[PDB]
């Protein structure tokens, strides 16, 4: 690495940092011998110098060269840790997978101090020891002669281009808060540190100020420079640098197959389901609840197209969250997606009057590569939402889940079988089967949903046996967009094995609605408990985070 | 935000003796301390810039030390120029400093009884609507003294100010001025005024008194 | 040689603002950290604020956070401190000091002379002098105490002497005490042989320059 | 893939595109047999249908199901080529390396029509057949029944988010220009195509409108939708899609080891060098001349911190191009860089008064991953430029090149040897060797250049034997920044093996300057011809593009 | 049923502007491509411009590129064509036509009635009628030719009849020819038995409505 | 920008015959063509919307074809309602259309010699400063005719306008109006005026003439 000058012209001196291999410049000034003092190891391949331990005094060790020349050596220990192996308290670049390395940050997007409405990352202060549990700890470890820093100084810095993405605090009292001051942040990218001589350890707390986005890959690098200050009228020179690389934890969404934790909310049926599912039911608009995870802590985060002690909030934003959903974990042509894929609806090709999810949302979700996006066709609906025809439920067998699609074909087959058995007068079935306009409107919808069937089984790695066809009819409005004919039986509330399904008011045979019996015959064989809720159509459900750690995936 | 306490708040010695000043931090600062000396009317002067190590140009009489979180300054062979107020400075990583309460080093001498005097308010002040009753404690040692105002057996509180001079350069004594501030009306309400003084040098309490209007 | 010269001090009203400056000579301020330290009358040292022009950082004490702002000009070799919303508790001498962090130590080597900042609603006002005539109530042994009160003045300082400086023996002038009214009051006393009363001159000369007031007050029975 | 409905309820019909495998929905309506007509192949795993050739009529082939049900089939050929194998005229996603696939675009940044000063990509017209040689050709190949398009239509489109990055023209007369109209561009992302029945081939010309940047990864996708239009009062449905993916060719720089082509320009010495090097010398500021390459054409491009028929211009922008240079090809810890690495100078850590190359330039150069960037320390110089201490020249042996550094150590050794031989009075050498202030200024510079020596040999995969130390002294100015003591002998003009070196005016022994003899003894053994130019310090040199194709690299 | 109705036509000055409109009935314009086709007097069809409101694209002929702009309103079911910098060569009848590209063919099925756009500096002006009296110079066989010139008028049309419509046999009225002056000139002639000259009435009635001019001109030797 | 030529520019037949109209494109358009029919004062009517295929509602008398770049329209058993101007339309990918020059189909009959008449300028016109000399070619067939003005043996050019009527619905002839426009001064300069007519129906050229001022 670093080159050391050796010459007969006069004695020289250099500083070596433990773990760094340096080179000696002997052949530039005068076949020679190297005589190294105890604790100094020199190899020839081209002369490489290394030292076993830090010195207690300036010029503690020396190397003599005989062809004569003399070099003095001072050894120091300078290193920065920052949780590189991903386990916490561990005491090169960032890589992916179970065999990789690199530090992780959380965005400090919760509100631990209840005396203010502001977000914890918006100010320049740590007001409580609880906020430190949301920050990544790194230790600066040093060992030098007691007088070493009279001719040397250490500077900690972050690249100017990312100084508004990270803030670094001084850990006065270590694990405890004591109104910590700022070392780095949006007001300056670098600062000197008054490091004393001897063996010392200083703690820093590092927090992320933003989520990954189009202009932010997610990596933040903190570097420490050792400068030579020995001549007070001469500019300072760099003699050693060391650094650690962090990645900002991405926002991860939970699908319907993750066990539920709590429900925010008709209420008699929701309470009954919350009790059978062993969930916490409490008292806002529709929002998507996800999380961010680091080796030291997991934090819930709300995504808004509201903050609590460990309840995070992120924005980064005309189609609402009924158009944004997530699959269960899948394998696609040999590639694994341990956290599933993110599904959103749009148009099959752009036009002068079509709709799509705003590009800022597509860029935000795509910028966080742990859950790959999928484009589905939804612009054929009056509202344009995926949840109108597509939903997921758990299953105990091979796949672990089922994909549920709306099927006009399943409803027409059910009505024709009732007509064949002499029930055409039930409310009527004969008036629905004879309506040519309704059949033609559903024929358009059948091709639309079947196009999505192909996109879903191609992108999610599914078989036809993994898909259930739930009877559901559609009609076109005065603007030619699809709307439900009767209450939507696919857009259900899922709490583990208990399903809160909107109640249909279709034809009834022997005391039971034909649509409810058909739905039960498709879902109850999987162990799923079906209840039909009167007038089903501000409800949000938080699910358990994945057991899989997102940094072990290889996108 | 690491706090510190500096003590003793007052030290005394003769020329040629050995004295120490200490300060306790609530948490360790990895030897990041400094010591300063100040004389009346001057800016603080740096003596020690880190634990133990002496600043260039300072007499060899000064040296520092550390034991855990307790830091000490030792002054050997104490000279007349060393009698000053000293401050302990606590420092850390980044330029944010915290100072201690400070300690004064004074000159040791034989205990001296105060001379106690009392003055009634003059006519010139009484005619303006105010009155000040003056009690003097002249030429005593040490500096600490107990002075109380007791008018017609009613002890006063909140209306008595005190001022104390610097140690006399010729005889090392202190003088204390104690003044009782009354309105013209509050003064007329009362007859018998007294200044009661207790000090280490008095074998018994000394009280001076006067009666309003009797001169 | 290195020198620091403070300016910008004076008298202000509660709730107002004031800017201090300190000109540097003998070194370039861009290579040093500059500190301000406050000392209230009769109190110890309080750290106020610091700036490091090379890195652009600033830090403030909790007692001034949100009111004080610190800055520097590397072309004028001068440091500044801007005060806002000042209260009576902010009255003190403000010192400017250099921190040579490039030398590895935390101590402050060169300090300036200091500039006084006073925060008060009190107007400029001349002293009212009242004699403390000697009598049997101030007599002890062979001597008698007498003096002058110099009450209700603003601002500091007041210089007091006896017999125009002729009488200095046995004379003790006390530091003044701030009264709750916002004005200062001091006493000045002298102890004399009682055998001298009515023969020796005892005139106290009170000089309060801010109001151009000179009072010659004869103290006698 | 696409699902086809089969039922006893009534006969059905579907369209199959050659090369696509479709599924038959038989088990949803009624153990059965499949009877397929000639040219129709059906496999069971789950029933998969495929067809051997396109039909000449609607309902040409049929499949009968016996448990009865009947399905009619029409076969069509619909495909889009676009040079997927990277060879030109070839007739999934984009991948890197010699075993990958995907189409390539050039940015139309030259000026082929000399009647206007505008750039060819700025307007919506193709004004000359020569401009078509700079555009990527793709053929749309179709074969349908003569009456097929009376119930079907084809739409070509580009994703809305990238519609301002690509323009697509109609190839009237094929290889020739005939004032071609626009199919896609910044004014609309999609358009229908009037495709007739029978066997036809339509040509398109696709051009890129921008270079890769922070908000543009470089990929552009063009998709064709087949819509069912059979019911004129019912919304159109998608039945088939196909697409091709393009990458925009990045800007590539040429190092000093690439053979020269022409010189833009003291002139007596430049003409002499241009003649010995067999180069074209002709009659602007300093600019960096690179190129963009695609399988069908290579185009020179000028990068500006001016346009000709095939002479491109790009901007995307206080440190000028003296601070931006390129290494020869290297191998770094086992990773190959066939096109070298891009070197630029900045500060060792940011401060309140430091300098760096503007972030827009770092983002533009980093956005084009074919030549990885390297950060060097140059802020210690009065101008901050890399070219002041670092340059490259060819070499015939092991490495193929040499790295040249300024060395104050080489100049002081040369002067001390002359002093030892009794030449101290030459102009003086004794006055330079005795000057303590000059030695201390150079000691600071020695550590600065040695820091860069470590960065260069670590990032470029070099040995100490690959580096030559050229004598050069420095002094510090009134603002403490480094300036040359005597004319800079490292910042030379390189034309193959002939070097145009600024002439020094240092001490002379036996009719030759000591600095010139030392430089010759270091460079002439490599076959390099050295000439020293009087008053050396608007010159630009264009080099031959790399023989290696950038799309075969794996960044 | 499907209907297209053009409007916005009339007379304009060289260098000026004019906007045409065409209201649609029986279909929604957002699902069709709309074309404009120009036909100058005595000439064939020229394609002008097209718009496809569903995709937002527009195209123009080389003869109008940079002057003409085409647009549509899908809430008013109406198409528009904005003309700028018109020259005398732009005088023609402008037709609006529907292109049902969703049916797979390129032909234009429904067309409107057309609206005339005239570009000229000529003012409104009544005709000057001049008789062409019959004589031995217009006699052949048993008949004689006679007529009227109707010269120097603007704008078109002029309606001409003889004997208030009583005489139509042997009458030929010619289309007018545009003169280099900017005015139109026509002739109207009749062939009659020569035996009728001086006995039968031959009065031509020229009606030019734009100037309220009616001329009754008797044609005789 | 593919160009096209349509021909013959004039066709003639009797009712019940078979006629064809052709057009050549410079480059192939993959059968993207259409045919229209127009009558005086009416918008064009679509007959054929693609090569060969007939538009719904059109009589079976009409059919199209292609051979390379040459396109043809065939009209069998030609009826009185089929006598109109026809246009060939060339189309391609995108909505950009190009029209041919157009061809007129007229009615076949026996060749008829024109009746040639000449008129001098009347006094009413001469008094206003203008003069028009009129030459009539009444009731002739076919439509094409050669008419020249020769005043005092000096052939005129640029000051003669022509207008031709539509084919007569009763006898299928044409009438042509030829007018020579002179200023009063240019008229006075000359004496002998003549209109010389040549046509297929004249066994010899026919000239009518007059002398200015002799009436
Ligand atoms: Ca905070
Ligand atoms: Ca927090
Ligand atoms: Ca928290
Ligand atoms: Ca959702
Ligand atoms: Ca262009
Ligand atoms: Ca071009
Ligand atoms: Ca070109
Ligand atoms: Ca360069």
């Amino acid at each position: 690495g670093t080159l050391i000058r050796v010459t007969p012209e006069q004695p020289t001196h250099a500083v070596c940092v433990l773990g760094t291999l340096t080179q000696l410049d002997i052949c530039s000034s005068a076949s020679f011998s190297i005589n190294a003092s105890p604790g100094v190891v020199v190899d020839i391949a081209e002369v490489t110098l290394t030292m076993k331990a830090a010195s207690g005094s300036t010029g503690d060790q020396k190397v003599q060269i005989s062809y004569k020349a003399l070099l003095y050596l001072t050894g120091v220990e300078i290193s920065l840790c920052a949780d590189i192996t991903r386990t916490g308290k561990v005491k090169r670049t960032w890589t992916w997978g179970p065999c990789g390395q690199g530090a992780i940050l959380l965005v400090n997007c919760d509100r631990d101090n209840l005396e203010s409405s502001a977000m914890d990352c918006e100010d320049d202060e740590v007001l409580d020891s609880e906020d430190l549990q949301d920050m990544s700890l790194m230790t600066l470890s040093t060992k030098t002669p007691k007088d070493f820093f009279t001719n040397h100084t250490l500077v900690l810095h972050v690249a100017r281009s990312e100084m508004d993405k990270v803030r670094v605090f001084q850990a006065t009292r270590g694990k405890l808060s004591s109104k910590c001051s700022v070392v780095l942040g949006p007001k300056w990218p670098s600062h000197y540190l008054m490091v004393p001589g001897g063996k010392h350890n200083m703690d820093f707390y590092v927090e992320a100020l933003a989520f990954p986005d189009t202009d932010f890959p997610g990596l933040i690098t903190l570097t420490i420079s050792l400068l030579d200050t020995s001549n007070l009228e001469l500019p300072e020179a760099v003699v050693f640098q060391d650094s650690v690389v962090f990645r900002v934890a991405p926002w991860i969404m939970t699908p319907n197959t993750q066990p539920p934790q709590e429900v925010y909310a008709f209420l008699k049926s929701v309470t009954t389901l919350a009790m059978k599912a062993k969930c916490k039911l409490t008292i806002q608009d529709e929002m998507e609840i996800g999380y961010i995870q680091a080796p030291h802590k997991t934090l819930p985060v709300v995504f808004d197209s509201v903050m609590g002690p460990d309840f995070g909030y992120v924005t980064r934003g005309l189609d609402s969250f009924g158009n944004l959903e997530v699959s269960p974990p899948v394998t696609v042509r040999g590639k694994e997606y341990p956290l599933g894929r993110i599904l959103f609806g749009d148009s099959c090709y752009p036009s002068n009057d079509s709709r799509q999810m705003h590009q800022a949302l597509q860029d935000f979700l795509s910028a966080q590569q742990v859950q790959a996006p999928v484009k589905l066709y939804s612009d054929w609906l009056s509202v344009g939402h995926v949840d109108e025809f597509l939903s997921f439920v758990p299953a105990p067998d091979r796949k672990g889940f089922r994909l549920l699609l709306a099927s006009p074909r399943s409803c027409y087959k059910l009505f024709q079988e009732q007509q064949n058995e002499g029930h055409g007068e039930a409310l009527k079935i004969k008036n629905i089967l004879s309506n040519k306009t309704l059949r033609e409107h559903n024929s358009f919808v059948e091709r639309c949903i079947d196009w999505n069937r192909e996109l879903l089984k191609r992108e999610l790695g599914l078989a036809e046996s993994d898909i259930i066809d739930i009877p559901q009819l559609f009609k076109l409005k005065e603007f030619s967009k699809a709307e439900a004919f009767f209450p939507n039986m696919v857009n259900m509330l899922v709490l583990g094995k208990h399903l809160g399904i909107p109640k249909p008011f279709g034809p009834v045979i022997n005391g039971r609605c034909c649509l409810e019996e058909k739905v039960c015959s498709l879902l109850e064989p999987l162990g799923l408990q079906c209840t039909f809720i009167n007038d089903f159509f501000g409800t949000n459900v938080r699910r358990k985070p994945f057991s899989f750690k997102w940094w072990n995936m290889v996108p | 935000d690491i706090q510190m306490t500096q003590s003793p708040s007052s030290l005394s010695a003769s020329v040629g003796d050995r004295v120490t000043i200490t300060c306790r931090a609530s948490q360790s600062v990895s030897s990041a301390v400094a010591w300063y000396q100040q004389k009346p009317g001057k800016a603080p002067k740096l003596l020690i810039y880190s634990a133990s190590s002496l600043y260039s140009g300072v007499p060899s009489r000064f040296s520092g030390s550390r034991s855990g979180t307790d830091f000490t300054l030792t002054i050997s062979s104490l000279q007349p120029e060393d009698f000053a107020t000293y401050y302990c400075q606590q420092s850390s990583y980044l330029p944010l400093f915290t100072f201690g309460q400070g300690t004064k080093v004074e000159i040791k001498r034989t205990v001296a009884a105060p001379s106690v005097f009392i003055f009634p308010p003059s006519d010139s002040q009484l005619k303006s609507g105010t009155a000040s009753v003056v009690c003097l404690l002249n030429n005593f040692y040490p500096r600490e003294a107990k002075v109380q105002w007791k008018v017609d057996n009613a002890l006063q509180s909140g209306n008595s100010q005190e001022s104390v001079t610097e140690q006399d350069s010729k005889d090392s004594t202190y003088s204390l001025s104690s003044t009782l501030t009354l309105s013209k009306a509050d003064y007329e309400k009362h007859k018998v005024y007294a200044c009661e003084v207790t000090h280490q040098g008095l074998s018994s309490p000394v009280t001076k008194s006067f009666n309003r209007g009797e001169c | 040689e290195v020198q620091l010269v403070e300016s910008g001090g004076g008298l202000v009203q509660p709730g107002g603002s004031l800017r201090l400056s300190c000109a540097a000579s003998g070194f370039n301020v861009s290579y040093y950290s500059i500190h301000w330290v406050r000392q209230a009358p009769g109190k110890g040292l309080e750290w106020v604020a610091s700036i490091s022009p090379y890195y652009g950082s600033t830090y403030y004490a909790d007692s001034v956070k949100g009111r004080f702002t610190i800055s520097a000009d590397t072309s004028k070799n001068t440091a500044y401190l801007q005060m806002n919303s000042l209260r009576a508790e902010d009255t003190a001498v403000y010192y400017c000091a250099r921190h040579p962090y490039r030398k590895g130590y935390s101590g402050l080597d060169y300090w300036g002379q200091g500039t006084l900042v006073t925060v008060s609603s009190a107007s400029t006002k001349g002293p009212s002098v009242f004699p403390l005539a000697p009598s049997s109530k101030s007599t002890s042994g062979g001597t008698a105490a007498l003096g002058c009160l110099v009450k209700d003045y603003f601002p500091e300082p007041v210089t007091v002497s006896w017999n125009s400086g002729a009488l200095t023996s046995g004379v003790h002038t006390f530091p003044a005490v701030l009264q709750s009214s916002g004005l200062y009051s001091l006493s000045s006393v002298v102890t004399v042989p009682s055998s001298s009363l009515g023969t020796q001159t005892y005139i106290c000369n009170v000089n309060h320059k801010p109001s151009n007031t000179k009072v010659d007050k004869k103290v006698e029975p």
